[PDB]
């Protein structure tokens, strides 16, 4: 069933890769036809635990929950504020596997400006994800869109396949941080 | 969150026209824009979009190269200028504002386009010369406790005309009939509404008819004899 | 160019049924499509954005489903008040171009009720002007078979009159039509009684209002 973003996600050696139930939140996976391409010849496939759940010493990531998708994405984290301030992250890691790792990663777009301050407090966010091949910085869109798939928000997800030894994360709101990675051979 | 259009008004063939669609309530700089018209009496016809920076804007191809449509996020508004009407663009034209998301539903996704709010639109009629105002007519109440009375606008060209009973103040039991093309050309209803007979002698009547094309506002009362 | 083929044109049920239409396109458009409802004579209203989700504002009687070629939109339990005109809007080229197919209207289907019928004479100040119109008006009936018939002086009068019908109302879901005789003021003085006859499925026997010019 799952398509291949809700199974990379959480909503065998071969060559053939087979309108489902995928993508509780609405939104858009960047380069989706490059990653299943990549997938066709996957010769070995596992998931490896990365940043650590509980790292989030500052962050909440417990009531990170969407009543449109019933909770959230087993990998990915969504990373809430604390008592009421959201001091801006600085996570890094470097990759101690011998394989070939894939990292992915999300930014949550709010509905308006009202929520962008009650979730996040900050009202101008960002998130910066840097790797050994790119340099991205993601700024947030804020406007008022029709409700799909039962809310109103959104989420732009990201991947990149980690070469061994480092992803350095640093995001100041709205920031859906990965819990598991998917190590490839 | 409130759209209002303006410009509409008689053209004649081979004339230019501009509409002005006022943007009041949400964010204007951060939505794209599109108008929508629509025939008399015919289905809905997209007729062009602009970006959110006034720097793409695709066209509805059977009017490509006829008109251009331009914007400014500072006053506000957004502009649909028109050249070369030709008789088949003699329609309503209503202005919206949608959002452009790139949503993946599905196996793959592709562009996700809709508009949630949508203005009054300006009634756009071009055809040959001619701007004849109303001449706005009464009628005299003759059952059972219901009795009817309601004025009557004929000899007017072009549409439309709003008929309004007291200002606005009553608009239960109003039936404003759709208008007739007479022999002549001009066109022709009437508007009539149904009250308690027993208030028909004390509480007056005076029904409210404009003509926006003709620049007549005429108010006149129906006086039973 | 996308091509919408919405079907059928016309519609009519009963208060309660379940209407339900489809619309194609010439090309998949993936779940990328949008449904509008157009009270007549007001503006489009969105209704379900992307097949199935939903928008504010809209009852939940309203669904709509479909993935690919063509889709589905059905009506829980149709109401009076759901009245209206029901388009599809394509979203796969949204940057390019979307295509508005051809609209669904929806009637709706009652019990024949008897209209209300009254005359009007000429106004006094349509005299001094120089011709002459006087107007029957009916009010609340269903259905638009009904036939109106000018008599004047027991002689029917043909080809000098035009009607008018109202659309469906929107709480009783009954029509109103109105039939305008235009004449000239040397004809109108000429005689002295008009009678407007109305034969109506709803009567069991045709009801005729007349007046005198006197009086
Ligand atoms: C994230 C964080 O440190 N929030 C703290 C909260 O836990 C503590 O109970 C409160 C009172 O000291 O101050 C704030």
């Amino acid at each position: 069933d799952c398509s291949v973003a809700g199974w990379l996600l959480g909503n065998e050696w071969s060559y053939i890769v087979e309108p489902v139930n995928d993508l509780c939140y609405p939104g858009d996976f960047n380069d989706y036809e490059e990653l299943k391409h990549l997938l066709s010849r996957i010769n070995h496939f596992e998931k490896i635990q990365i940043i650590p759940k509980s790292s989030w010493s500052s962050h909440e990531a417990s009531l990170g929950v969407s009543s449109a998708c019933p909770s959230f994405f087993r990998n990915v984290v969504w990373l809430i504020k604390k008592n009421s301030t959201y001091p801006t992250i600085k996570r890094s890691y470097n990759n101690t596997n011998q394989e070939d790792l894939l990292v992915l990663w999300g930014i949550h777009h709010p509905n308006d400006a009202a929520e962008q301050t009650k979730l996040y407090q900050n009202p101008t966010t960002y998130i910066s994800v840097g790797t050994s091949t790119l340099n991205q910085r993601l700024v947030p869109r804020i406007a008022t869109r029709s409700k799909v798939n039962g809310q109103s928000g959104r989420m732009e997800f990201f991947w990149t396949i980690l070469k061994p030894n480092a992803i350095n994360f640093e995001s100041n709101g709205n920031f859906i941080a990965p819990e598991y990675a998917y190590k490839i051979v | 969150v409130q759209l209002v259009e303006s410009g509409g008004g008689l053209v004649q063939p081979g004339g230019s026209l501009r509409l002005s669609c006022a943007a009041s309530g949400f964010t204007f700089s951060t939505y794209w824009m599109t108008w929508v018209r629509q025939a008399p009496g015919k289905g809905l016809e997209w007729v062009a979009n602009i970006n959110q920076d006034g720097g793409e804007k695709y066209f509805v191809d059977s009017v490509k190269g006829r008109f251009t449509i331009s914007r400014d996020n500072a006053k506000n508004s957004l502009f649909l200028q028109m050249n070369t009407l030709r008789a088949e663009d003699t329609a309503v034209y209503y202005c919206a504002r949608g959002f452009l998301e790139r949503l993946l539903l599905g196996r793959q996704g592709a562009y996700y386009y809709g508009m949630d709010v949508w203005g009054q639109g300006t009634t756009v009629t071009v055809s040959s010369a001619s701007t004849k105002g109303p001449s706005v007519f009464p009628l005299a109440p003759s059952s059972g406790g219901t009795a009817a009375l309601g004025c009557l606008v004929k000899d007017y060209f072009p549409e439309p005309v709003t008929v309004s009973w007291n200002s606005g103040a009553l608009t239960s039991g109003v039936h404003t009939f759709p208008a007739v093309l007479q022999s002549s050309g001009l066109y022709s209803l009437s508007s009539v509404v149904t009250v308690p007979s027993s208030s028909l002698g004390t509480q007056t009547y005076i029904c409210n008819v404009n003509h926006k094309p003709s620049n007549t506002k005429v108010d006149k009362k129906v006086e039973p004899k | 160019d996308i091509q919408m083929t919405q079907s059928p044109s016309s519609l009519s049920a009963s208060v309660g049924d379940r209407v339900s239409m489809t619309c194609r396109a010439s090309q998949i458009i993936s779940s990328s499509l949008n449904w509008y409802q157009q009270k007549p004579g007001k503006a489009p209203k969105l209704l379900i954005y992307a097949a199935s989700n939903l928008q504010s504002g809209v009852p939940s009687r309203f669904s709509g489903s479909g993935s690919g070629t063509d889709f589905t939109l059905t009506i829980s339990s149709l109401q009076p008040e759901d009245f209206a005109t029901y388009y599809c809007q394509q979203s796969y080229s949204t940057p390019p171009e979307l295509t508005f197919g051809g609209g669904t209207k929806v009637e709706i289907k009652r019990t024949v009720a008897a209209p209300s019928v009254f005359i009007f004479p000429p106004s006094d100040e349509q005299l001094k002007s120089g011709t002459a119109s006087v107007v029957c008006l009916l009010n609340n009936f269903y259905p638009r078979e009904a036939k109106v018939q000018w008599k004047v002086d027991n002689a029917l009068q043909s080809g000098n009159s035009q009607e008018s019908v109202t659309e469906q109302d929107s709480k009783d879901s009954t029509y109103s039509l109105s039939s305008t005789l235009t004449l000239s003021k040397a004809d109108y003085e000429k005689h002295k009684v008009y009678a407007c006859e109305v034969t109506h499925q709803g009567l069991s026997s045709p009801v005729t209002k007349s007046f005198n010019r006197g009086e």
